[PDB]
């Protein structure tokens, strides 16, 4: 069956299988989750330490695509870094032309359309990355968006990507994020990541966290290490 | 065979099977949309299915506003739908810029459909696997309903459906127009909801459906609130 | 069979793996080994060169991009030369424009973008070369590796090329002492690490070793066959 | 009617429980048992002159009961339950894998291909084992025919040699068959264990929210 | 071709009866057969542990070392197992024919494209034909048991000096028991596999070319 | 037991499993079709020699040009496709003259070899220019010249890799000619000894008996410029052997 | 396998499409060239009149310029294109450097064009080989040959096209300083060589000469008849 | 699946036994067998030049132109050479079985990529399976020799008048000796070929998927 | 372990290499000469097969004495059988040699392997034909014995008489073609190996390398 070879093609039953094959790419990735609460959005990533040789604070999967928005990625890291460059360019162009910080919904739509361009044409493959975007602005509020390799974009109160998406999603589902505040949400994100991590298959992980919210005055930033250590100790204690 | 797998090549029977597969891609989504016209109003209804609780229900929508007085409902791939929606908005604004008046619904449908034609004739790109249904009010012609498909066919309609239950829904609607007495706004909305609910067997609740309307009194496309949808739904059950 | 899904970079596999990129990642294994390690005050690159014949000179495995950055290559010399030209022009552009040395992290980011573009498009192959980038900047000493896949890493130490796992395990077990080492101790550690990769019959020589050092006070310098003899003499013997 | 699906699903759940129990306990136990049996001194015989059995036919210058080779029939009597067992277990795992084959589709046909690979190995094993079943009957029939030929023509000695040669060939074939059955259990366990995830869940849900 | 009214009625009633019988077989008869074969497997006769127990008594005089043969009956145990299994075998062959013709009638007009449905149909009927040929092989072996046992018993009676023929007769009975048990197991497996394939691919089988 | 599927060798820009990129390797195999050429680097100079492989007597011997002059300081000897060789020789010449124009100096042999190598690298098609041959250059060059570092001999291959070599042989009998080079060569040998040894090796490998017509010989010494041995000088040396 | 694209090398590094074009050249009508001391003679066989065809339209020998001419064996349309391109290059070179083209310059240009078509896929090699003759400024006779591959070589005398192997063997035997002594002897040599492979002598050969400082002259059929008669009589 | 500790221990024991036995076979047994087999070939018993010498006296009473046969022995030369060669056939079969099990345990979990090592592994498996089939054919020929000579001798004795049955008996013996020399040299060839393929392709056979690589993920 | 084991197999390989080289140099040419000489001899080529007809001493109807084999055919078969054994042995030698020369599997540059595969296919076909000849000899003896026995059992049936004569004639012409085939097999094997020796000996070729 030559239908799956290219994305220009359609299956006889109406399915573009290259895109689904690209969606299978992110499942290879280690998990990443983002949770939205009243104050803001918290992101977390389970960054597996492949070797002791690799420096800490390397292979970062949490990027800052503008001062007021952050990006968390799962799937091919090369494609993800390129998509982050695209998103940064889109945000800068929006600021330059329209004179203010890009709305997250619009940014998600533009990067999603850029992604969707690739599924159509035969010359170029779909992206191999699924990524989450999150921002807080006093006008818009807390917003969390996820973009699949297809270019589908939606807003999620809580979201997970990667290998352990389903388990992470049920754990997130039993949380009541809407009432909660960010400084608790960091602890619960750590708990969920420690739960879904598989010690047997994955040797070790270093929890990589970020948030955006009013506590930052609407700037996405990496967690202060004291708060990281507190959340990690809480997660280890709860794990039992 | 090999006569499929490329849009350009014709079959020995001259059928271009790839676009026909794009038509199947619409039904792969598992959602249905219905549009029915009235004497003074046009409505679009479609299923709203939220797979996960975590998804923000506000963000997920298949109803989009091409311009202030035109609304559309897309059925098929979500990404291709959003792209075609963006192209439609650009075409409408560019029409207003060049010609000084709001684009007619028929001309918008024609522009989008001939774009779909350039897709189905050039090799490298694929037809967008989505279907559009546009509703608006034209002062000369009254309400209008139109549909684009991946092939480039753009015919106007009294009432239509798209998605998995299209044949059942058009069978239902065909009976209703045949027993034509009229359709006021309430009867129009009721006909749409009854068609969708009957073909799906759903017996909907307000969250499960999203409805958008245009009316000669208020030409702007508006997406009714859950309260308005429940008001219409309860009226259906009572009678 | 699955001979399909391997032809081009633009074809995803049924399990989400682009096989041509992996086949390119195999290319680094073909080349002679290289090792890089850093201290608080210095960053070092050391290499094992290969010769086509006794009469032929050993190939150049360490190349200087700028005073503050230099590279060592494992994999295709063609791709190495091209990427080195790109990096040199980027650094020259930074010095011309801003009159500052380019940050090494930013340079490897540029390399990653340039390398990523082939993988996604039909046409040019993935750059089938793996580079170790070492430099000193205001933040401090840095070592990075770049794969034929555009992903790059930041490393305390790393070894690329044939039989480099032996060097990696030596480096890992000896890593703790590296940070406080003198440059002589550090280059000696790296030399032993690449000595692990060599065949048992072969031994380090003045000819087949090249050493590259950069630091706060030291611009990138490649110590050649005659100049490696001070660093090599300290090493004791094979275990 | 979903009652039929209910019954077949109960049958599939039973097969899944059985094959999991097999892979966990039965296959390792049989591997160890068969390894012990081939290590046994019985089928490891240095000299086959001991294996040689008498032929009561008189030489020329009506024969008495020409008994079968006691050693070979003993070893065969303990062998044939093992062959029957391994064939039954192979059939069980084969039907389990067949019921796990998913709906036919033109994409996501990995895991399905994994199942086909496991299937071709299982088919080869089944053919070899039923070949062993056939071979035992061939031994009995051929030895009987050779003995009858020798009795009818006592002057011919090549029939005497033929009977003895059939006996030693059967002994060596029994040894190789025990090795085959052990190796079959082992490789089947290895393949199933390595690929169990895909064999159990070939495709999964790749639809997502594309459509 | 001009279609007579009676001819149209005849073809229509055939198609109607075939499709009705296909639904009936898939949803009512097939699970009933699966449960029947389950209980038949659970019966004690079909799970005899010691195959030497069903070793029949073969009464032919041992020749005195250097008179006539009485009636030698067949093994009642394997004959009873044959009486049980043979109806199931022929029944599966008949139902396989029904499924084959049902699928073939569902095959649509030949057209250039949208041929994945007909590909699925061809795959399913290929598997069904494979099941049928295996079933025919079971019938061949069932026929072979009687002739082989008769040849072996006649050879033993004709040549009483050679004991290997008597051992062969006992082996034929044992192999027959094993083969018949395997037949019951794989008949159940074939029924279940047919249900699985048809139920999984029913939408494309009944409606291959889309709508 | 034969597995001959290859199925990846066709088409450059395809990394085969184990990442070997076989089109370039086949191009490197291609130079073995060419006539054998030989270079020896010495303190007194670098010499280049090649077998012409005259097909017919009517063909003019002078027209065969397998040793050429990039400039006075550098000469080249080539084995492989004559046409793409001509292309690379043109690139070398224009780059030398561009260097003279811009910096009023003479290029080094390494720099000239790198200049042509950059052109050879362009088979990858990283550049968007239409006028670059998709196939790799099916030729190997030997660059011999006296520079600031003295006599130098550089080897270039279809890949575009280049290295200095004290003595190298390219072409059909490069295997075996290189072994003869390895045994005979010592760094101290004068150019006369190098000429004699290279002609011995060429006589060994060449199918036809060696004659002034069927070989081309050249030398560039520090005092002299690139020089080709004439018919008479070739006669003298091939008589001396 | 490896014979469908010009770019792809084969295992053992053979580019086979260019070899196939070189084979295509062999199909063509024979042509022969010889260098006399003061003449260069270019002879080409004529396939057939067909009795309803005008001979003037078909001419294998052509003059690129006053001092250079060529003959070809191979695809006729490709030959026409190459001839026109070389002619415009000749006039352009005269425009650029105020000097007449040298024979080696024009054969280099034609070879470079053929090479340019070989190197890139999406273009097929010119299926021609050519025999270019001219007199240089010094007045030395020059004969060069080109092929689809793009290599060019000077030849004292050569042939291309069908029967090239046989006629060149004959020419290797016959050619000597004695034969080149006389212009008539050069013409007779090439005529005998074409007679080695041709159905009939006078009817089926079209021959031309270039002298030291004269334009190309296509010998009249009567003159060719006289020369073959002299050749025939001597035997 | 839930695995008992005893189950894991049993499987580990089988794996280590298989692997060490394969190493021992390839590196100790196979060269020893090669030297033994070439010594057998060099030995004069397998090096007979005149095959009419191999002919054994067939004592059947020729009929007079117009008595019961004695015990007719088999050809002792052929029988001795059979005694030599047959264990070699069975041992090569056993070691081929060991090799297929070794490689089959070495093949990795099925994956879409990194399939070249798996291709080498399965190709080697196919070749050794072919060698297995060839030795099975050899032992079939060994049985065929005894049965054919027996029926030939029986037919010659029954029809004493036809000489060509006696000629057939001698012919079967002669062809047997030729085939058996061919068998033993083929056995040496099979052993050497097994070593060559496995040794040359050992890195891929032992470690098909290869060393771990830096994550693209 | 066992570099000594690799050394032993290498010793076997070198022995096969020198043996096949000497074989191609001397043995195959002289065998071609010998076999064409055997063809030219009058014994193998006879004008009339009535001469080949051997006496069948069965008495006709209005217990037979020893019916002897066709002595001409038997002598010619005794000449033939060594040639079959020899050619099969040499073919096996060269086949083993080529098998040992197969290189390590590589994903590409397998043209040298392909040459070896084609030559191996030719050798395999030759082996099959030669084994067929060796079987055909025993077939001849068995069939002639069966026909003689049928004639003796049923003297009235003359077609069995004609059958023994026809089998003798068929075997004579068959062994003529067989000797031709042994000669041709030696010749064609020599030609294949000599033409393709470079690729067969060194399939991969020198690893020029330097891309890395």
């Amino acid at each position: 069956t030559g239908y799956d070879l290219s994305a220009s093609t359609f299956s006889p039953d109406g399915r573009v299988f290259q895109v689904e094959y690209a969606m299978k790419a992110v499942e290879n990735s280690s998990t990443a989750i983002g949770i939205r609460c009243k104050d803001g959005v918290v992101f977390g990533v389970e960054k597996l330490v492949l070797s002791k040789l690799y420096e800490e604070g390397s292979n970062k999967r949490l990027f800052n695509v503008d001062r007021h928005v952050g990006m968390a990625v799962a799937g091919l890291l090369a494609d993800a870094r390129s998509l982050a460059d695209i998103a940064r360019e889109e945000a800068s162009n929006f600021r330059s032309n329209f004179g203010y910080n890009i709305p997250l919904k619009h940014l998600a739509d533009r990067v999603a359309m850029y992604v969707h361009a690739y599924t159509l044409y035969s010359a170029v493959r779909p992206f191999g990355c699924s990524f989450m975007l999150g921002s807080y602005s006093v006008n818009d509020g807390a917003q969390l968006y996820m973009i699949d390799p297809s270019g589908v974009s939606y807003g999620y109160w809580g979201c997970a990507i990667g290998k352990a998406r389903q388990a992470a999603k049920t754990e997130i589902e039993k949380l009541q994020m809407k009432e909660m505040t960010c400084r608790d949400i960091v602890k619960e994100v750590a708990k969920i990541i420690y739960i879904v991590h598989d010690e047997v298959k994955d040797k070790a992980f270093e929890l990589e966290l970020s948030w955006v919210g009013e506590l930052t005055n609407g700037r996405h930033e990496i967690v202060p290490k004291d708060i990281r250590e507190e959340a990690e100790k809480y997660a280890k204690e709860s794990l039992k | 065979a090999g006569f499929d797998r490329h849009i350009t090549i014709f079959s020995p029977e001259g059928r271009l099977y790839q676009v026909e597969y794009a038509f199947k891609a619409i039904n792969q989504g598992g959602l249905t949309s219905v549009a029915v016209r009235g004497k003074d109003c046009a409505v679009i209804v479609t299923q709203k299915k939220v797979p996960d609780k975590l998804l923000d229900s506000s963000t997920v929508t298949h109803l989009f506003k091409i311009t202030e007085n035109i609304g559309c409902v897309m059925t098929g791939m979500t990404a291709d739908s959003r792209s075609q929606v963006q192209r439609a908005r650009y075409e409408a604004a560019n029409w207003k810029y060049k010609y000084g008046y709001e684009i007619p619904v028929d001309m918008l449908c024609k522009r989008i459909a001939d774009i779909s034609q350039v897709y189905t004739q050039n090799a490298e790109m694929r037809p967008l696997g989505c279907c559009m249904i546009l509703i608006g009010i034209d002062e000369e012609q009254g309400p209008q309903v139109y549909k684009c498909d991946p092939a480039g066919y753009y015919c106007g309609f009294k009432a239509t459906a798209a998605g998995v239950k299209q044949t059942e829904s058009t069978s239902f609607l065909e009976k209703k127009v045949k027993k034509k007495f009229d359709w006021t706004f309430e009867q129009t909305v009721e006909t749409a909801i009854t068609c969708l609910s009957t073909v799906l067997s759903i017996d909907f609740k307000p969250s499960e459906i999203e409805v958008g309307v245009v009316t000669v009194e208020n030409p702007k496309f508006r997406i009714l609130t859950e309260a308005e949808i429940d008001a219409h739904l309860v009226a259906l059950a009572e009678r | 069979f699955r001979n399909q899904y391997d032809n081009d970079v633009t074809v995803w596999s049924p399990q989400g793996r682009i096989h041509q990129i992996e086949y390119a990642m195999e290319a680094v294994k073909q080349g002679s080994a290289t090792v890089g390690l850093k201290s608080k005050t210095h960053a070092v690159l050391v290499a094992l060169k290969r010769a086509q014949s006794e009469l032929a000179a050993h190939q150049k495995k360490i190349l200087h991009v700028d005073n503050h950055i230099g590279i060592s290559i494992a994999g295709l010399t063609a791709d190495a030369r091209l990427l080195c030209n790109f990096m040199r022009q980027e650094c020259l552009d930074s010095r011309f424009v801003f009159d500052r040395p380019l940050p090494v992290s930013r340079l490897v980011s540029l390399i990653g973008s340039k390398t990523q573009i082939p993988t996604q498009r039909y046409g040019r192959r993935p750059y089938g070369v793996g580079l170790l980038i070492a430099g000193y900047d205001d933040m401090g000493p840095h070592i990075f590796q770049t794969c034929p896949s555009a992903n790059y890493f930041d490393c305390r130490a790393m070894s690329i090329g044939a039989r480099s796992q032996s060097a990696r395990t030596y480096l890992e077990r000896h890593m703790s002492e590296f940070m406080e080492c003198n440059l002589n101790e550090l280059v000696k550690h790296g030399l032993r690490a690449l000595r692990e990769t060599l065949p048992a019959e072969q031994d380090l020589t003045t000819k087949n070793v090249s050493i590259g050092i950069v630091g706060k006070d030291l611009e990138f310098t490649i110590y050649d066959d005659d100049d490696v003899s001070p660093f090599l003499e300290g090493l004791e013997e094979r275990p | 009617q979903p009652e039929a699906q209910a019954k077949v699903d109960v049958f599939r759940e039973d097969l899944c429980t059985k094959t999991e129990n097999l892979l966990g306990s039965y296959f390792p136990k049989k591997i160890s048992e068969l390894d012990a049996f081939l290590k046994e001194p019985a089928l490891n015989e240095a000299n086959l002159s001991n294996l040689k059995a008498p032929l009561d036919i008189p030489v020329p210058d009506p024969c008495g009961p020409v008994n079968c080779n006691e050693k070979i029939v003993v070893l065969l009597q303990r062998l044939k339950p093992e062959i029957k067992d391994v064939i039954e277990q192979l059939n069980l795992v084969t039907t389990w894998l067949q019921l796990q084959i998913p709906r036919i589709e033109d994409g996501n046909n990995f895991g399905v291909a994994v199942q086909e690979k496991v299937f071709e190995l299982m088919t080869s094993l089944h053919t070899k084992l039923e070949g062993f079943h056939t071979q035992i009957s061939k031994y009995f029939s051929e030895r009987g025919d050779a003995v009858t030929k020798a009795a009818k023509q006592p002057h011919v000695g090549d029939y005497r040699q033929l009977v003895h040669e059939l006996d030693e060939a059967e002994y060596r074939d029994i040894r190789l068959m025990v090795m085959e059955i052990r190796n079959a259990y082992a490789v089947l366990y290895d393949i199933i264990l390595k690929n169990f995830e895909k064999l159990k869940k070939p495709r999964g849900e790749t639809k997502g929210m594309i459509y | 071709v001009r279609l007579s009214g009676e001819a149209r009625k005849q073809v229509e009633v055939f198609r109607q009866n075939l499709f009705q019988e296909a639904e009936e077989f898939l949803y009512r008869f097939l699970p009933q057969k699966i449960i029947y074969l389950n209980q038949l497997l659970q019966e004690d006769s079909l799970n005899v542990a010691d195959l030497t127990s069903l070793r029949a008594p073969l009464d032919i005089p041992i020749p005195d070392p250097p008179h006539k043969c009485g009636f030698l009956p067949g093994n009642e145990k394997v004959l009873s197992l044959l009486a049980l299994v043979k109806p199931e075998v022929w029944t599966l062959k008949e139902k396989c024919i029904l499924v084959i013709t049902w699928i073939q009638h569902l095959i649509p007009k030949i057209e250039d494209g949208n041929d994945f449905g007909v590909a699925i149909q061809e795959k399913v009927l290929e598997r069904v034909n494979a099941v049928k040929t295996k079933v025919e092989a079971f019938q061949t072996t069932i026929s072979k048991y009687f002739s082989e046992r008769g040849d072996a018993v006649a050879k033993a009676s004709k040549e009483t000096h050679v004991m290997d023929y008597r051992a062969l007769v006992h082996e034929r009975d044992e192999a027959a028991y094993g083969e018949l048990r395997a037949m019951v197991l794989d008949l159940r497996a074939f029924y279940a596999e047919l249900y699985h394939i048809i139920s999984s691919n029913l939408e494309k089988i009944v409606n291959p070319k889309g709508e | 037991m034969f597995l001959t599927r290859s199925e990846y060798d066709r088409g450059v820009n395809t990394f085969s499993p184990e990442g070997r990129l076989f089109q370039v390797e086949y191009a490197i195999e291609a130079i073995k079709l060419g006539s054998t050429a030989i270079g020896i680097q010495t303190s007194e100079g670098v010499c280049l020699a090649v077998e012409k492989r005259i097909t017919s007597p009517l063909m003019e011997p002078s027209s065969i040009e397998k040793i050429v002059e990039i400039d006075a300081h550098i000469g080249c000897a080539m084995s492989g496709l004559i046409a793409d060789a001509k292309t690379l020789i043109d690139k070398a010449r224009v780059e030398t003259q561009n260097h003279w124009f811009t910096y009023n100096e003479t290029m080094t042999v390494e720099s000239v070899t790198q200049a042509v190598s950059n052109l050879a690298l362009q088979f990858g098609e990283e550049d968007a220019d239409p006028g670059a041959m998709s196939r790799p250059f099916g030729v190997a060059l030997l660059f011999g010249g006296v520079d600031e570092k003295g006599p130098q001999l550089f080897h270039m291959d279809p890949s575009g890799t280049f290295v200095q070599c004290d003595a190298r042989a390219i072409g059909s009998a490069s295997e075996g000619a290189q072994s003869s080079l390895q045994e005979v060569y010592h760094k101290s040998m004068t150019l006369k000894e190098a000429i004699k040894s290279s002609l011995i090796i060429l006589k060994q490998v060449m199918e036809e008996k060696l004659n002034a017509t069927n070989i081309e010989l050249a030398t560039v010494q520090p005092g002299q410029n690139f020089h080709m041995f004439t018919k008479e000088e070739l006669e003298e040396v091939i008589k001396d052997i | 396998s490896y014979d469908r694209a010009i770019t792809v090398f084969s295992p053992d590094g053979h580019l086979f499409q260019v070899e196939y074009a070189q084979e295509a050249v062999k199909k063509g009508s024979t042509a022969v060239g010889v260098r006399g001391r003061d003449i260069v003679v270019l002879g080409v066989e004529k396939k057939s009149v067909a009795k309803l065809q005008d001979e003037r339209t078909v001419r294998k020998i052509c003059a690129l310029d006053d001092n250079v001419c060529m003959a070809f064996a191979g695809l006729t349309a490709d030959a026409r294109i190459v001839i026109n391109r070389a002619r415009v290059e000749c006039q352009s070179h005269r425009l650029t450097v105020e000097d007449p083209v040298t024979v080696e310059y024009i054969t280099r240009y034609i070879a470079s064009l053929k090479q340019r078509y070989t190197q890139s896929n999406g273009r097929r090699p010119f299926g021609i080989s050519a025999l270019i003759v001219g007199f240089d400024f010094d007045g030395t006779p020059r004969l060069y040959q080109t092929d689809p591959s793009g290599t060019y070589h000077a030849w004292k005398a050569n042939a291309i096209g069908r029967g090239a192997k046989s006629v060149r063997e004959f020419l290797e035997k016959n050619y000597t300083d004695e034969a080149i002594e006389t212009d008539d002897l050069t013409i007779k040599l090439v005529i005998k060589a074409l007679l080695e492979v041709v159905q009939s002598g006078g009817k089926n050969i079209e021959l031309a000469v270039m002298r030291r400082d004269q334009s190309l002259k296509i010998l009249n059929p009567e003159e060719i008849e006289k020369y073959v008669a002299e050749i025939e009589k001597e035997k």
